[PDB]
RNA sequence: CCCGCAGAAGAAGCACCGGCUAACUCCGUGCCAGCAGCCGCGGUAAUACGGAGGGUGCAAGCGUUAAUCGGAAUUACUGGGC
């Protein structure tokens, strides 16, 4: 199975499971340590922001490859913004200062 | 107006942050987030196929179903946007307001 | 006069749902808004430039239930009134008792609010008034005669008023029919996306 | 703040002193 | 209204209709691949209203009968294979498609 | 959650929120009616359990007994999935421009290389294929390039070879214990479904060819291509991280 | 966002050897409720094909008016061909007071309160530009201080 | 008139005969005759079958007959319906064991016949000629092909003055024998007059 | 002017619908009968005649006619031209 871009989930803007709607093939927490150990910050940043989580970041990144500019505009992942909303619903008052 | 408002949303979206604070939420602090108070336990009306007048899934509270249109009808397209309807009492421009509301 | 006849199609022609039949369901389905305002509805009704000024015109007109002549008069006054000619018109229609009553829980529709006023059922500043067009300046306290408060349809109208966004430019203790005119309604909060300008324009050549 | 990001984090930290 | 089993197929040429039978479902012996139609299409709900513009479009290109049509069943993208057997399970009341 | 596709059954949170709304409206009515001290205290006791179950279904008997939803799924359970919210937020989950296939030998390929599939390389480097055709002038626009890639013309594989010439692909095993597991290599074309991984690289990753999958990852942007080629490459990572001795050796 | 507006479209003909051919024209004005406009004029053997050209040609070759509070700084005055147009700014409340072309060119330039009049020829092809030239001259209350300040 | 049949003119090269067989003056007389009866009929009960051409092979007392159609299944029948009927109908009509093999039409938007019978049928459906004639036929350019010239006769729309229409894409060099083009007609007897149509699809060159 | 008593009871019509000008089809009629402010409609599928169905506008009024100003920057002082 292989996949570039397609379907996205409603709760947390992320790709589908795997071998049904969209071929995900999850990264996992252990693989982040392997990228951190080798020292690939830009490779780790795009994996958990640009080409996964960020809706605005993914749309901007797609146009960059087609035009032939590369680079990345990550921004906020959106999955982290859900954690702020879920924490907000359970009595806690979390908010981004400055 | 259309180009300026569209460009305003794109530029202002790219907003940074230094730190994240956490504390206890007050009755008024929760009231600051509040929109229109959930009354009924109903989700959606099965006759009309739409969110209930005032419940868990609502049009007036939270936001509408459509991208740039009212629940009843007469407040459609990218035009109007900022205004609120007379009948239901919901904003025209929303799309993804239900994600944050 | 008031046309009478039907009531739905009127809200179907203009497009959006007016306020001549308020309560349960309604609006979309059980009338079929934008389906066929008549015989030749769903087709290819090209627009104009004069109709866009006259259609929007009757829209805001048919709402408050006002005839042409009466409305025109509202505009003629909307001029002398120092300030934006556009808004003035609306504020003129809004301040109208006929609406002031409706907007205050009483009556489910301004058409019904009419009946109340006319039938001496409504009372302003302690005195009854049957003239809907009666101008309701600020501080004006509205209510219902102590001999008709616990009527039936009225006390019932305020029920859905719980859903209909309450007025901000006027207080009202729903308890014992206590309506008040806090202050002149500013377009900044006039339930409607009416394009008043299209009116003031149409009314000139 | 590790590897490639350590250079960006160190440069960004220096800017926080003045503004 | 009731969603029929095509017997027409909206917004498709002779290539799509050639594989399917007069019934609506796929014929016996047909190598399905890519995104071919397996079992019919069509939907009853439209709500367009008979306007002068819509009346001309309906007269020029009559979508079966009413002014509404969509889809039902197709072959998924990537997976491919021939047909060996087809089974129809009609409700106790509705009249028996052509292949049934 | 739709059962059929329009029915729309109430989710785990909606059942909990409905119980609080039903309890709040019921108690609020009793205060107006002026009910005795036994009922109003019992109604508040139900609201105490209803609000508690909505926020955190723990240290108390509550929720359904596995009718549809197995445990309860409160707001605390939504946050604390397994080890907090590490799977979605910390890890990333799914991630675009990735795939997976069965392992293979292929000794003909070099040390710093990998025999990637043809169909997978076309799908993984889809935006690069559109940009190449739009730049070269074969396709008029991205719509024509989308139709060309979907139709799968002969010219697509010619442009795909140039697109995957000097661009590494991050391969990885299922149990990524050490940094040596996740490694990059020069993606070579091959007529076959199974991915070809080098013999020397198999010792570091510890992946025996007996139905062992290996997930791929297309390195987008300019910075990650330089990072994968320099830091995460197979040729660069020769010696082991723990021990001084060579990782990639004869096995 | 750019707001196009179809002024009007005529047919026009052309007699030749065989017989006589026709080619609709159409004029279109485009702009935003900020202060930029620019009409367009294109022909074609098809009613829709025509407006297609005029629009394209419209988006380009625009202009930038020195608008103030949704109106003009002062009662400018422009003319072109046989069209004599005079525009005057009005306080908030008065809608766009104009006939055809003018009424349009302004309903896209960002004008909300005015009151013009076409004196010369009522030709849309001209009255449409006689207006644009007016605003194109509109001297804003700014810079004037610099034009003679020092 | 002043145009040679873009099909018959090429019947020699790049264009096969929709009825290849031998015969002598004797039976030839009634031969082409039956072919008409059978061919004319095969359309009557298979109009909506979306049938394109209809070849007719003839070895010896056993005509083949091939009904090319975009909609094969419908021309097949309930696992024997259509086939049986036709295959049997060719009884006394030819007084010989006549078979029948259906041919699937690939891309029903590039075949003249269809693109012609369609537009005409849409016209009968109370539809603006220009719209369908252009768009509802423009498709032949999206599924490939290089050039397609359409043509709608007169009496189009409310008018007593019959008028012909143009509308053509790509290139249709019907002045080239080595060009090969898909030409075919189609009528449409409406409330008034018989608005005709001619499809000229240029399917590649040589 | 107030209090009360019946009972939806006693109370809607006029012009128009080709364009200007807001509102469309089906019959019949066949340069006939007719329309008509202007351009023009009518000689077999008339959104223009007449009827009907529907729609638009205004309303105890509606429409026509008469007549002054407006449009007319078309006697131009503001404000034209040879
Ligand atoms: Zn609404």
């Amino acid at each position: 199975h292989a996949r570039s871009t397609g379907s996205y989930s409603l709760v947390t803007q992320q790709p589908l499971g795997g071998k049904a709607q969209f071929g995900g093939q999850r990264f996992g927490e252990m693989e982040v340590w392997a990228l951190e150990a080798y020292g690939a910050a830009y490779t780790l940043q795009e994996m958990l922001t640009v080409k996964s989580d960020d809706v605005n970041g993914r749309t901007k990144m797609y146009k960059n490859i087609v035009d032939g500019n590369h680079q990345m505009e990550p921004g906020m992942p959106e999955s982290f913004n859900v954690l702020l909303k879920e924490i907000r619903s359970l009595g806690i008052n979390i908010e981004l200062e400055d | 107006m259309k180009d300026l408002l569209k460009f305003l949303k794109a530029q202002t979206k790219t907003e940074e942050f230094d730190a994240i604070k956490i504390a206890l939420a007050s009755p008024d602090m929760i009231r600051s987030w509040s929109f229109g108070e959930v009354k009924k336990p109903e989700t959606i009306n099965y006759r009309t196929f739409k969110p209930e007048r005032d419940g868990l899934f609502c049009a007036r509270i939270f936001g509408p179903v459509k991208d740039y249109e009212c629940l009843c009808g007469k407040y459609k397209r990218l035009k109007h946007r900022g205004v609120i309807c007379e009948k239901c009492g919901v904003e025209v421009t929303q799309t993804k307001v239900r994600r944050e509301r | 006069a008031r046309y009478l006849g039907p009531k739905l199609k009127l809200s179907r022609r203009e497009g959006t749902d007016l306020f001549l039949k308020s309560g349960v369901r309604a609006i979309d389905t059980k009338c079929k808004i934008e389906q066929a305002p008549g015989q030749h509805g769903a087709r290819k009704p090209r627009l104009s430039d004069y109709g866009v000024q006259l259609r929007e015109k009757q829209k805001v007109r048919r709402i408050y239930g006002v005839l042409e002549r009466q409305f025109r008069n509202y505009y003629k006054e909307a001029a002398r009134l120092k300030g934006n000619t556009g808004e003035n018109l609306l504020a003129l229609l809004e301040g109208r008792l006929d609406n002031v009553v409706y907007r205050m829980g009483f009556g489910a529709t301004r058409a019904e609010a009419r009946q109340l006023v006319s039938h001496k059922a409504i009372m302003v500043n302690g005195r009854v008034v049957n003239i809907a067009s009666y101008q309701v300046s600020p501080n004006d306290v509205v209510s219902i005669r102590e001999k008709a408060k616990k009527q039936s349809r009225v006390k019932a109208a305020l029920e859905l008023a719980e859903q209909r966004e309450k007025p901000t430019w006027l207080e009202v203790d729903a308890g014992k029919m206590e309506g008040t005119f806090k202050r002149k309604p500013e377009r900044s909060d006039l339930s409607a996306d009416i394009n008043e300008h299209l009116i003031v324009e149409l009314y000139s050549k | 703040p590790a590897g490639t990001g350590y250079a960006y984090h160190q440069d960004r930290m220096r800017r926080r002193a003045a503004g | 209204g009731p969603e029929e089993i095509t017997a027409d197929i909206p917004n498709v040429g002779e290539a799509a209709l050639s594989k399917l039978d007069e019934s609506g479902i796929v014929y016996i012996g047909a190598e399905v691949t890519g995104g071919d139609i397996l079992v019919g299409k069509v939907t009853p709900k439209g709500e367009t209203q008979l306007t002068p513009e819509e009346k001309l479009l309906r007269a020029i290109f009559g979508e079966k009968a009413s002014d509404v049509k969509d889809s039902s069943l197709r072959v998924p993208n990537g997976v491919s294979g021939t047909v060996i057997d087809v089974q129809v399970f009609t409700r106790d009341g509705v009249e028996k498609d052509k292949r049934a | 959650v739709p059962l059929d596709g329009g029915r729309f059954a109430t989710s785990d949170l909606n059942d909990l929120y409905r119980r609080v709304i039903n309890r709040n409206n019921r108690l609020k009515r009793l205060l107006d009616l002026a009910a005795p001290d036994i009922i109003v205290r019992n109604e508040k006791r139900m609201l105490q359990e209803a609000v508690d179950a909505l926020l955190d279904n723990g240290r108390r008997g509550r929720a359904i007994t596995g009718s549809n939803k197995r445990p309860l799924k409160s707001l605390a359970d939504m946050i604390k999935g397994k080890q907090g919210r590490f799977r979605q937020n910390l890890l990333g989950k799914r991630v675009d421009y990735s795939g997976r296939s069965v392992i293979t030998v292929g000794p003909y390929l070099r040390l710093h290389q990998c025999g990637l599939p043809k169909k997978m390389a076309l799908e993984l480097f889809k935006p690069f294929i559109y940009g190449k055709l739009e730049l070269r002038g074969l396709a008029t626009t991205i719509k024509a390039a989308k139709k060309m890639v979907e139709r799968e013309e002969a010219v697509v594989w010619d442009i795909l070879d140039e697109v995957i010439r000097e661009h590494p692909v991050l391969l990885n095993r299922a149990p990524t214990l050490h940094r040596l597991g996740i490694q990059a290599f020069e993606p070579v074309l091959i007529e076959g479904k199974a991915i070809q991984l080098h013999p020397l690289v198999c010792a570091a990753y510890n992946a025996d060819f007996d139905g062992d999958q290996m997930a791929v990852h297309v390195p987008l942007t300019l910075e990650a291509q330089l990072e994968a080629r320099a830091l995460m490459m197979s040729t660069n990572n020769i010696l082991s991280p723990a021990n001084g001795e060579p990782i990639i050796v004869p096995s | 966002e750019l707001q196009e507006k179809l002024i009007a479209v005529n047919r026009v003909s052309k007699t030749v050897k065989g017989g006589r051919i026709f080619s609709f024209t159409a004029l279109t004005v485009v702009g935003d409720g900020n202060g930029r406009v620019g009409f367009g004029y294109g022909k074609a053997r098809e009613v829709p094909a025509a407006i297609q050209k005029a629009m394209e040609k419209a988006r380009r070759n625009m202009i930038n008016v020195a608008l103030n509070n949704g109106t003009l700084q002062h009662p400018v005055k422009g003319v072109h061909t046989g069209s004599r147009v005079f525009m005057q700014p009005a306080s908030e409340g008065t809608g766009i007071i104009a006939g055809g072309a003018m009424r349009a060119v302004l309903e896209v330039a960002g004008v909300h309160n005015v009151l013009a009049k076409a004196y010369g020829s009522t030709n849309p092809i001209n009255v449409v530009r006689a207006t644009i030239d007016g605003l194109e001259n509109m001297n804003s209350p700014e810079m004037v201080a610099a034009k003679r300040g020092k | 008139g002043q145009k040679v049949h873009p099909n018959g003119i090429r019947l020699g090269i790049v264009k096969p005969w929709n009825s290849t067989w031998f015969a002598n003056t004797k039976e030839f007389a009634d031969n082409l005759d039956s072919d008409f009866k059978v061919r004319q009929y095969l359309t009557k009960e298979l109009a909506k079958a979306s049938v394109s051409r209809i070849v007719i092979e003839r070895p010896a007392k056993s005509i083949r007959v091939t009904i090319h159609t975009a909609r094969p299944g419908i021309v097949i029948g309930k696992k024997g319906e259509d086939v049986e009927k036709l295959r049997k109908v060719v009884a006394d009509i030819a007084g010989v064991p006549a078979q029948i093999n259906i041919a699937e039409v690939r891309k029903p938007e590039l075949d003249a016949k269809l693109v012609a019978d369609s537009i005409t049928s849409q016209l009968e459906r109370r539809v603006m000629f220009r719209r369908a004639m252009k768009r509802a036929v423009q498709n032949a350019m999206r599924l490939g092909a290089k050039g397609i010239k359409v043509e709608v006769s007169g009496r189009l729309g409310g008018a007593e003055i019959a008028r012909t229409e143009w509308y053509r894409e790509g290139r249709v060099p019907l002045h080239t024998l080595r060009a090969d083009i898909d030409y075919n007609t189609s009528e449409a007897h409406t409330t008034y007059g018989v608005i005709g149509v001619k499809v000229w699809i240029f399917k590649g060159e040589i």
